[PDB]
């Protein structure tokens, strides 16, 4: 059988109990893209615009070789070590905040929820500048391993024949992992705007070159082992603001067979594209989250909570807090007296603020045999990454090393060739995250570990 | 009343005096340390990281500056010879041979 | 005049080392005759009962790709780097060549 | 709660370390600023901490009672990592909003 | 060091340790506070004080 | 014109407490170590001596 090992059937779980926590993550950028400043190191102003997947790969020290081993407690040449967090509470930076996206050359046909006037002009290109909002949403999901978003594509119009200049698409479904950074859908797009739109004449601006998903939480759920995420949390509503129908072609046809003609414009029905406008609704604090312990128990995942290679990808949204910043710098030194915002050059940045803060407990594994080696079937790499018999390696390799740069003349061959085992996640984004010294043990002095205390 | 020092000779003694032994080994031992320049002088290029050729001759003193492992951080802390703060721990490198 | 010749030097080293932890049992009067050798070996070891107070809130990612502030950040204070940082080495963590 | 009084954030403008430009109306570099509070520190008003006329040349584009104002916002975070709550024993918050 | 430095090591702990408790009991309580004037700006009027 | 319009702010307030004094025997290392949190505590007990 493939059947789940399950974590706890075989580790041995611990009185190990750690902190560790955060003391603040900061950054700045602008609300879409980064205006570049030429490069390089940085000389660009970001975007920052945290309507993205938020993953912090959150890196712990081995426990497995901490150093010293009377190794009273464990032999780790049978049982070897990991940790697990037990409990969280992550920090969680700034007041709330809110703010507005748009896009001046958003199409429109009309207004259609209940215009007033009801025109209709049949004259192209009046997308105007509207801006809005999105869905109220708080979401984290913790893991091990990453995530998977899931989005669309114009599919392959795998039928054999090829077709039509502006014909639609056969449309396919695609699930990717999601990385940090990776932009959130927001109401829109599990799929890719920027394909879809051959216009991007329509939606706000920031999403018109994108390309999101939606988390795949359900075959995340459905988990190998429940690991990868084996903690999630989720909240999420919305109302619709406005309504219009979108101006553009209809790309393809409407049956008559639903009206008796009118004449003219009403012999001739116009537009059938009918599109709202957003909004998540009201905030109070009250719904948020975040700043409170989740101690875990058991939990969905068959691994209970560990990481090895001390990794849990933390994942999550959060809709409390959106603005890039707007200052009015003059161009003038002086200040002049009669205003003119032509006298003054304006600029827009948001920011970002954070703390994670953990309860762990390492628990270690004595080795079995028929059940080490399924655990290689189920990666070995780890294994290795605890190793055992013949590691093997290389001495010839491994004397060498470090000998160059202290220059970058004399040799030059400057670092062309690596060394990893590698993580492909290396393709991938993350916010780095590491802790290997907010580990404490000092629950007392931890707010948590006051709590958790107490939550014993 | 800054120091503060308490009777008696308060006068320097050698460490081992104090020295709480251990068994403890290690081995540590450098992987490769080659650094590489022009005798002469220094070829300075400009260009500029510094891109440049130092000036490597070696009739200059060498110097290590040797950066080692707290052996006050483990571990398992709970171990059979630590108290913390009764003891703290401490290095003495024994041995070396220098390649 | 076919020829524009160059001159380079080379050296090459591995020391291999052996070490043994000492405990000190902290015993005040040499503690503090040691503080007063120096404190702060001590001062790195123990006393976190009141005083060892701290800072906090920190960390600021990109700083600053552009418009960050630019921060003459720049924050460490002694010992030993000063005088130490003053001067050439051949800057060796052996810590984690360190093999039992 | 506190036996002493507490500190909040609030936002300024970095350095742009060397004259990187500095034009008039260049775009200023950005900074994060905590600052203690007093009776009757302006607040946040679910808007921004900082220096406003340090923001906008124009002195016509926020509300106006807060327009050639500063405020703080607090630090909650920093005052629940205080070291033993003589800034915060306590803290309660309660806040609600829409945008119209 | 100044004005008194250790023995002995250690760490930090909150008070409660120390804290003789007792039956102290008090009421104490402000009756009304007031203080009144103008939104936007203080109006001078230069008396003043 | 014939009215003059004014702003005006107001405020009223009111702190109600229960106390429970405690008491602290000072020894010496807690004393220095209340010192070395705030020794003007101390000297503001004026734990003394002089």
């Amino acid at each position: 059988v493939a059947k789940v090992v399950s974590t706890d059937e075989y580790v041995t779980r611990t009185s190990i109990f750690y902190h560790a926590g955060s003391s603040r993550l900061l950054t700045v950028g602008h609300p879409y893209f980064k205006v570049p400043k030429g490069g390089n190191g940085r000389q660009d102003v970001p975007k920052v615009s945290a309507y993205q997947y938020r993953v912090f790969r959150v890196k712990l020290p081995d426990p497995n070789k901490f150093g010293l081993p009377d190794n009273t407690v464990y032999d780790p040449n049978s049982q070897r070590l990991v940790w697990a967090c037990v409990g969280v509470e992550i920090g969680r930076g700034q007041p709330l905040g809110v703010g507005l996206s748009g896009h001046p050359l958003y199409n429109k046909l009309d207004d259609t929820e209940n215009s007033h006037v009801a025109s209709a002009v049949d004259t192209k290109d009046t997308r105007d500048n509207v801006s809005v909002d999105y869905k109220q949403t708080q979401l984290c999901i913790i893991g091990c391993v990453p995530a998977i978003g899931e989005h669309w594509t114009k599919g392959t119009a795998c039928k054999p024949t090829t077709v039509v200049q502006g014909d639609c698409p056969p449309l396919e479904l695609i699930n990717t992992p999601i990385e940090d950074g990776d932009m959130v859908d927001t109401g829109y797009g599990a799929m890719d705007f920027k394909l879809l739109q051959d216009n991007k004449s329509e939606v706000p601006l920031d999403i018109c070159q994108s390309i999101c998903k939606y988390p795949d939480y359900l075959q995340m759920s459905a988990d190998a082992y429940g690991d990868s995420m084996f903690f999630c949390l989720r909240r999420e509503q919305v109302f619709a603001r406005h309504f219009w129908n979108r101006s553009g072609t209809m790309g393809d046809q409407l049956p008559e067979s639903l009206y008796i003609k009118g004449t003219d414009i009403r012999a001739n029905p116009g537009s059938y594209l009918y599109s709202p406008s957003p909004s998540g609704s009201v905030v109070t604090s009250d719904s948020q989250l975040f700043n409170k312990p989740y101690w875990l128990h058991k939990a969905q995942g068959l691994n209970n909570g560990i990481c090895w290679h001390n990794q849990l990808f933390l994942t999550v949204v959060d809709t409390t807090r959106s603005t890039n910043l707007s200052v009015c710098a003059s161009t003038t030194s002086s200040i002049p007296n009669v205003y003119t915002p032509t006298s003054f050059k304006e600029y827009a940045r948001h920011v970002e603020e954070f703390d994670l803060q953990f309860i762990f407990q390492l628990c270690k594994i004595t080795l079995t045999t028929e059940v080490m080696s399924y655990i290689h079937n189920m990666n070995t790499t780890i294994l290795e990454d605890w190793n055992f018999g013949v590691t093997p390696p290389p001495t010839a390799s491994l004397v060498d090393t470090y000998r160059f740069v202290q220059s970058a003349a004399v040799t030059c061959q400057k670092d062309t060739a690596p060394p990893v085992k590698q993580d492909p996640y290396d393709k991938l984004k993350f916010w780095p995250v590491d802790l290997k010294e907010r580990f404490s043990a000092d629950l007392d002095q931890f707010p948590l570990g006051r709590k958790f205390l107490l939550q014993l | 009343k800054v120091y503060l020092p308490p009777p008696s000779v308060a006068k320097v003694v050698s460490t081992d005096e104090y020295v709480t032994r251990t068994s403890i080994f290690y081995h540590a031992g450098s992987s490769r340390l080659l650094t590489v320049g022009h005798p002469y002088f220094k070829v300075p290029k400009g260009g500029n990281g510094r891109q440049d050729v130092p000036k490597v001759s070696a009739y200059q003193y060498r110097v290590f500056r040797v950066k080692l492992p707290d052996p006050n951080k483990f571990g398992l802390p709970d171990n059979t010879v630590y108290d913390p703060n009764s003891q703290r721990l401490v290095w003495a490198c024994v041995g070396v041979e220098i390649g």
